[PDB]
């Protein structure tokens, strides 16, 4: 296989519309349903908005995660197998806050069988995985201003760390002019960016940890 | 060394 000088999943009917977790820290769960809804449309050519929600309420302590208050794309995928399904969105659809659980099995709309961790800081191997497996979930350091008012280009920002905060999806990589950059959705609603996306520095030293906790999920 | 996705 040769690696691809750009990738856009969007271009495949691969990646869901872009979701606002309003004034909920639950970025993590949007990631992991993101990466594994471009899994599901691979495995049954449906796309599907997965329930953000259900991993809120039911992927909970056990799995080191707490709603509204944070949590790990990796242990949601684990969650997701564990239970032997999550339920669609608009079954059990979003309400930005901790919630009972509330799974139904009845209204499963996508397994996970396994997820995979991708080594740290490694923008090459990252590169690899977005070529020939699908969107990868992945933490960024987005606690600077400059990250919530991006507008458009590549975002670069001399403040970042590699110490990771936010969680996002890698849904492709290209470059803007020479400019190499990954193509990141974002939960943050429409207005936020490029129609909900930014545009990452790539190949500039693992800028602002992108490629620090890389994870994806397969069905 | 993953941190949850805890200053939010
Ligand atoms: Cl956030
Ligand atoms: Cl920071
Ligand atoms: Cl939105
Ligand atoms: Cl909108
Ligand atoms: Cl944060």
């Amino acid at each position: 296989r040769i690696l691809p000088d750009s990738v856009d999943w969007r271009e495949k009917g691969c990646v869901t519309e872009v979701k606002d977790q309003g004034s909920c820290g639950a970025c993590w769960a949007f990631s992991a349903v993101g990466a594994l809804e471009a899994q599901l449309k691979l495995k049954t050519g449906k796309l599907v908005s997965l329930s953000a929600q259900n991993l809120v309420d039911c992927s909970t302590e056990k799995y080191g995660n707490k709603g509204c208050n944070g949590g790990f794309m990796t242990t949601a995928f684990q969650y997701i197998i564990d239970n032997k399904g999550i339920d669609s969105d608009a079954s059990y659809p979003y309400k930005a806050m901790d919630q009972k659980c509330q799974y139904d099995s009845k209204y499963r709309a996508a397994t996970c069988s396994k997820y995979t961790e991708l080594p740290y800081g490694r923008e090459d191997v990252l590169k690899e995985a977005v070529a020939n497996k699908g969107p990868v979930s992945v933490g960024v350091d987005a606690r600077h201003p400059s990250f919530f008012l991006y507008r458009s280009g590549v975002y670069y920002e001399p403040s970042c760390t590699q110490n990771v905060n936010h969680g996002v999806l890698v849904v492709g990589y290209g470059d803007l002019n020479g400019k190499e950059y990954w193509l990141v959705k974002n939960s943050w609603g429409h207005n936020f960016g490029e129609e909900g996306y930014i545009r990452m520095a790539r190949n500039k030293g693992n800028h602002c940890g992108i490629a620090s906790f890389p994870s994806y999920p397969e069905i | 060394a993953k941190h949850r996705m805890v200053m939010w």
